[PDB]
RNA sequence: AGGGGCCAAGGGUGGGGGUGUUCACCCAUUAAAGGGGAACGUGAGCUGGGUUUAGACCGUCGUGAGACAGGUCGGAUGCUA
RNA sequence: GCAUGAAUGGCGUAACGAGGUCCCCGCUGUCCCCGGCCGGGGCCCGGCGAAACCUCUGCCUGGCGCGCAUGCCAGGGACC
RNA sequence: UAAGGUCCGGUGGAGCCGCCGGUAUCGCGGAUCCUGCCGGGAGUAGCAGCGUAGUCGGGUGAGAAUCCCGACCGCCGGAGGGGCCAGGGUUCCACGGCAAUGGUCGUCAGCCGUGGGUUAGUCGGUCCUAACCCCGCCCGUAACUCGGCGCGGGGGAAAGGGAAACGGGUUUAUAUUCCCGUACCGCGGGGGUAGGUGCGGCAACGCAAGCCCGGAGGGUGACGCCUCGGGGUAGGCGGACCGGCCGAUGAGGCCGGCUAAGCGUAUAAGCCCGGGGAGUGCCGUAAUGGCGAGAACCGGGUGAAAGCGCGAAUGGCCCCCCCGUUAGGGGGGUUCCGCCGAUCCCUGGGGCCCGUGAAAAGCCCUCCGGGAAUUCCGAUCCCCCGCGACCGUACCGAGAACCGACACAGGUGCCCCUGGGUGAGAAGCCUAAGGCGUGUCGGGGGAAACCCGGCCGAGGGAACUCGGCAAACUGGCCCCGUAACUUCGGGAGAAGGGGUGCCUGCGGGUGCGUAACCCGCAGGUCGCAGUGACUAGGGGGGCCCGACUGUUUAAUAAAAA
RNA sequence: CCCGAAACCGGUCGAUCUAGCCCGGGGCAGGGUGAAGUCCCUCAACCGAGGGAUGGAGGCCCGCUAGGGGUGCUGAUGUGCAGUUCGCUCCCGUGACCCCGGGCUAGGGGUGAAAGGCCAAUCGAGGCCGGAGAUAGCUGGUUCCCGCCGAAUCAUCCCG
RNA sequence: CCGAUAGCGAACUAGUACCGUGAGGGAAAGCUGAAAAGCACCCCGGGAGGGGGGUGAAAAGAGCCUGAAACCGGGCGGCG
RNA sequence: CGAGGCGCAGGCAGCCGUCGAACCGGGGAUUCCCGAAUGGGACCUCCCGCGGCUUAUGCCGCACUCCGGGGUUUAUCCCC
């Protein structure tokens, strides 16, 4: 099927998608230069997981 | 559908739409016959008919009206012969 | 097993390890029902060790 | 030195060496808590299976208290044959008495050892024992190797001869065939020989054919050294 | 920017047709490319801007020919054969075809009253046995014998 | 037609049959079918049959593991200057 | 029989084998003896772009020397 | 002497010396040192080898061989296409871009930025239980997060078992789920009537079921192997009619012509039942074979698929003639007859066996019936009111989303295995639906040497070499004929020899009436060659070893082991 | 002084690789040969003889069906496409066959049609951690300068 | 005592990124300036790129204090 | 403590605070799911047997294993 999720398991990737976002522009300002990079960025393909 | 093998619940017709995009369905089993069993014989007035639609179907298909449905009429034969004797010493 | 390792390896598909109930690490496998790291399923106590590894996590973190 | 051998697997119950237990067939009971004296009890065979880890035809049987049990079958029984269980059975084949019951010189089989337990002696395909000699204190039966062993009268045993027989006149015919026989059994297979296996393998034999040290072996021997012609009185065919 | 990869597919799923098959007019790329909704590759449908080529078939002909030519004995020598001879005619399959005729036979004689309860039992255990070739040998063989003719 | 000796390397000094064979044995030719050296010329050229891996067999030896320049089948030949 | 031999199996064997060895017929560039062709590389251009490894470097021959030298010694060749 | 000190200039823009006494994780050239940074190699190799693909106009943009549109030229054809399990995890979809990423460019994208999307009473999970597992308890152990038994309970298949649903429509993205239509599960009411808790028929048997808590029992759930035959229809193709098209001549060809799940009413070989009564004993099947424990033969009954109608004038195909910057539309007509040939699917026989081939949930029936019954009762019959606890659904599923660090020529399950031509064929080639030209770097030198794939070589016919290794030859099919040996089964497709095309005209078989195929025969005739292509065994003999088939050092040894 | 290996041992962690064992499923174009079994005709008193049919078995054959294996080319590659690949050729291809999912067996243990093979790029005893900075008579290295003196490479003993 | 190739695994986004089925293994990554005035306005450029002018001082102009060596371009001297 | 704050984190925007914030101490409220995880199983989710209560949804309290005491058909079964 699907598969073929558990909801936790949604949940979590879920997550890690959220984590795998660029931080703002504002932040940035804010900091004046500044943490960026943002670390943990994960590429669906070049890395893997937790499951 | 998402069985893919065709396994024994699995197995299928050709389904049309008029869409002519011609999908496949599964399809139930086809009947095993009942038997007497005190004499194996297929039986008559006993239906033949997949276990799930004998639950929304009758009742009168599931029967005949002699007393033991499930045995053949003939083995019945045997069976009142015994009884009377029994009764009678 | 040796080489050929490129035409062997079509499983790993199948998992057999996970984020934990208990601890959080990636081992709690699916198949024993026990976490590597943590030990949860095998026993009621934590998996901690003399070498260590859990302390030094542990250790680490202060 | 070298592994544990061929031998010391088996007895660990690891699944290679485990029968299974699952497509396997019923065991006989004879059931004691009826007891033999003040009898109750004919049945009906229900249906004739064929058990596969026995490897000889086996009887479902109906009890007329309602308990159903297999009793290994006879000979020329017939499907709706009655079988009796008590000292009160007639006396014919595939009847069930006690040994005292049973008359001398005739075939029987299924006899207990323990009076009650529900037979644990001869229950093979068209093989039988014989009672040569019977006195109210002891009732001597002569086995299937030749071999005479002294039982209780009070065991149970069946009048007749088991089913199944010429089960070796035929024969096993290619390791195919051969190997279908040992999955409806549990038979370690295909087993080779020590002579050609490394010493690690094996106590006897190095990498070519030739055995290292003697076949004959200890009655006092280690296990995992137990192997070959296990204390052999004699060995061969001639003088 | 300028898809049009999309409305490609959906067109796809509306005409019903595949994608290779849709026609875009060239003069008309730009309106294609404003195109966005299904409705509006339905406009430009109507308008003949998006269309469908034809599915071919192919033409049997040449094998119309073969078939009336292998239908009257023809190009089946010995020169355009390519299985084994029970191959082109299952050897089983035929004489399951040739026993039911010569059984069918004597079962319209049976009924019509020529042959006697008497000859049909030596014919139609003749006719398991395979003395017949069949249809014209079974008529010759009891036409020799004297109860077919009667 | 030889035997034996001197000068002389300019040129020539082969083809096959057995053998893993350098050697050697033989055949028919040939004018003659010479010898030796070059990492026992020549594997960042080939070939890889043999010698001396890991599989196996026989004989001998050895209690046995196991061995053999005894016999024997099989057993990879890397690199962009 | 340097140093065979009977269930540490002897002998023999139809059928069978991507097994070892030998012969014959057909066939055939394996060979005498190589040519031409074709397509992909090679080779050039444009864009793209690594590695192995790295004391140095225009030698050759002899002698010597750790006895198997571009570099010592003596000649010769020597423009990049 | 020197280890090292000191001064000037430039740079830099806050800390720093000397002496004396102390102290040490105290001085670096090497450690196939360790780490970090960097050059040559190179602007070289790779960006080729596998069935070798693009190309012209035009659109867009700063920039176009590789983005898009059309035309034109190809590959693919059980897959380079379609639907999916695992697994991945937003890769999906839209808009805006190109610094990086993509074996090259890039205006494209799977990258970057920013927004958005997976909706379920009737699909599956969930339930059952398997092989098997765990827990408590009993016990062991010095003891346990250890250990096997015996009890008792609980868990165990997203391809087993199993309640019920399809079609059409719509979305940028989802849909059997949202919508529309039609259908229906479970439970819970209500209102009627069969029902003095069913009437009526000799019988083989009739449906508008059988009041009821309870437990019991019994069938069906329910299972190994392979033929053959019987049925179903997905569906391939000729003829005829209706439109669309292409078009020397206006022919022939291409194309659209469809009917769902759910119902109602019908299934019928198996299998029972009456009548009758086995004469040299008869009869049947494709076949083995049945019969006096009921034949031959006549009437019945009885249980898979299948047809028709409902569902459905619809809807969905397919055209025509008008409205136009546009939007939103309108009116029309066709939407058909047969006969014929097939995978599979479902149903009987039958052959097999030193595998004799799990359970239960659930149904259906029956035994008993705790009680309620005549002011009655009950609702399997109808019809009708209400409701649906929970998770999942995107996309991919692959020679770029999996796994191999790589978008790796690898290799991992199913299903479409019956598209047309071919031909024994799920074969090759070609070709249709469908997909693609991103198995992602281009261009040039007629391109010489050399190297890989491959083509052809006179004469000679293994002289090569350890060795005919490699390669060649035979070749499909039909006919003839067929040795040694032999475990009589085989050897054997021995060997060797002949034939095979097209056309024109016949005959046979099966059937029904001229269908659908198949098997022969004669004449005429062309080529070098008729399996002309593709497909497609070289043969023969002695000897050694091992019986064979199988297995073996997954990855230098497949053998005699 | 510093570094340097093959071990050994103790406690742990793997059967998503792979081996066998078990449950429950699935896959395998087409073609050949033709056994038992059964039938008939003609000819014979019988003994049998000749012919033809029907049926359909096989750890069976052919086969580049799918799928499994991997013989030769010692070819192509050999800083690969690839840490075990490619094409032709070749073996098997209804089976002692292949395959999916579940489930079992763990390190002197398992498993093995048994090669010392296999048990997750690691097997004549896996991996991880600890003992552990093991210890080696053995290789390599051991860094500022200057001044002064300046060797022995012999003897006896020693599992040396 | 050490002082960012050092000292705690880790001066920080650390037990992170990442590896490994798992047990377990495991980095690197500190400094503007007085004030952010963190680059307006003007010229150029397809241009988010880059150059001139604009700060006490930009070898203070965005991992921005200092700013070595290897090494790379150009230029000067010399050789060629 | 007391006159600015709104964590690391200098942005933009807006906000709060004398009826005294931010902050510090003490006390209190809320404190998901999994976890010894205790009703049962699980791949961090799901199902279920009672009893209380609101008309219903909602909501509140409970049933693994010892010891101590009860209840009763003394089912060793259930309750504090």
């Amino acid at each position: 099927m699907a598969r073929n999720k558990p909801l936790a398991k949604k949940l979590r990737l879920a997550k890690a998608l959220k984590q795998n976002r660029r931080v703002p522009v504002w932040v940035i300002v804010k900091t004046n230069r500044r943490v960026l990079t943002h670390p943990k960025r994960r590429y669906w393909r070049r890395t893997k997981l937790k499951e | 559908m998402k069985p893919m093998y065709r396994s024994r619940s699995w197995r299928r017709k050709y389904v049309r739409t008029p869409g002519g995009r011609v999908v496949i369905h599964f399809e139930r089993k086809k009947p095993k016959i009942a038997h007497c069993a005190m004499c194996g014989r297929p039986l008559n007035g006993i239906p033949r008919g997949r276990p799930v639609e004998m639950r929304k179907l009758p009742k009168t298909k599931k029967r005949p009206e002699r007393p033991m449905p499930h045995l053949c009429p003939r083995c019945m034969r045997k069976v009142m012969k015994e009884q009377i004797r029994a009764q009678l010493s | 097993m040796g080489s050929g390792t490129a035409t062997f390896g079509k499983r790993n598909s199948t998992p057999t390890h996970i984020r934990c109930r208990r601890c959080g690490r990636v081992s709690y496998n699916v198949k024993k029902g026990y976490c590597a790291a943590c030990g949860f399923g095998r026993s009621r106590r934590l998996r901690k060790y003399r070498w260590s590894k859990k302390w030094k996590k542990k250790k680490n973190a202060h | 030195m070298g592994k544990s051998l061929i031998q010391q697997r088996r007895g660990k119950g690891s699944p290679t060496f485990k029968s299974p237990s699952h497509r396997f067939r019923g065991a006989v009971k004879y059931i004691p808590l009826n007891y033999t004296q003040e009898k109750t009890l004919r049945g009906v065979v229900e249906e004739i299976m064929h058990d596969p880890g026995r490897t000889a035809p086996v009887a479902r049987v109906k009890f007329e208290n309602g308990i159903e049990k297999l009793i290994i079958a006879p000979e020329g029984l017939l499907v709706g044959q009655e079988i009796y269980i008590g000292p009160d059975a007639p006396i014919a084949v595939g009847n069930t008495l006690p040994l005292a019951k049973i008359p001398e010189g005739t075939y029987v089989y299924n006899i207990e050892g323990i009076p009650g337990d529900g037979g644990k002696y001869v229950r093979a395909g068209g093989t039988y024992a014989l009672v040569v000699s019977r006195e109210p204190d002891k009732v001597i039966v002569q086995l299937p190797s030749g071999e005479l062993k002294a039982f209780n009268p009070m065991c149970r045993a069946t009048i007749g001869v088991v089913a199944g027989g010429g089960r070796l006149e035929k024969p096993l015919v290619k390791a195919g065939k051969a190997y279908y026989k040992y999955k409806a059994r549990n038979k370690f297979w295909p087993t080779p020989r020590g002579v050609k296996m490394n010493a690690v393998n094996h106590p006897f034999g190095g990498k070519e054919h030739h055995p290292g040290k003697p076949t004959t072996t200890s009655r006092r021997a280690p296990p995992g050294r137990k192997v070959g012609h296990i204390a052999a009185r004699r060995t061969g065919r001639r003088k | 920017m300028n898809t049009l990869k999309m409305q490609r597919r959906i067109a796809a799923e509306i005409l019903k047709c595949g994608e290779n098959r849709i026609w875009i007019d060239p003069e008309r790329i730009d309106d294609v490319a404003s195109a966005i909704t299904r409705e509006d590759i339905k406009r430009l449908i109507k308008e003949g801007v998006i269309k469908k080529k034809p599915i071919k078939g192919q033409s049997r002909y040449r094998a119309k020919i073969r078939h009336e030519q292998k239908k009257k004995g023809r190009h089946r020598g010995p020169g355009s054969r390519k299985g084994k001879k029970t191959a082109r005619m299952g050897k089983k399959e035929l004489w399951i075809k040739t026993i039911r005729a010569l059984r069918k036979e004597l079962r319209k004689l049976k009924a019509q009253k020529k042959i006697d309860r008497k000859t049909y039992r030596m014919l139609y255990i003749r006719a398991k046995g395979g003395q017949f070739k069949n249809k014209h040998q079974l008529y010759l063989f009891l036409e020799e014998h004297g109860l077919l003719k009667k």
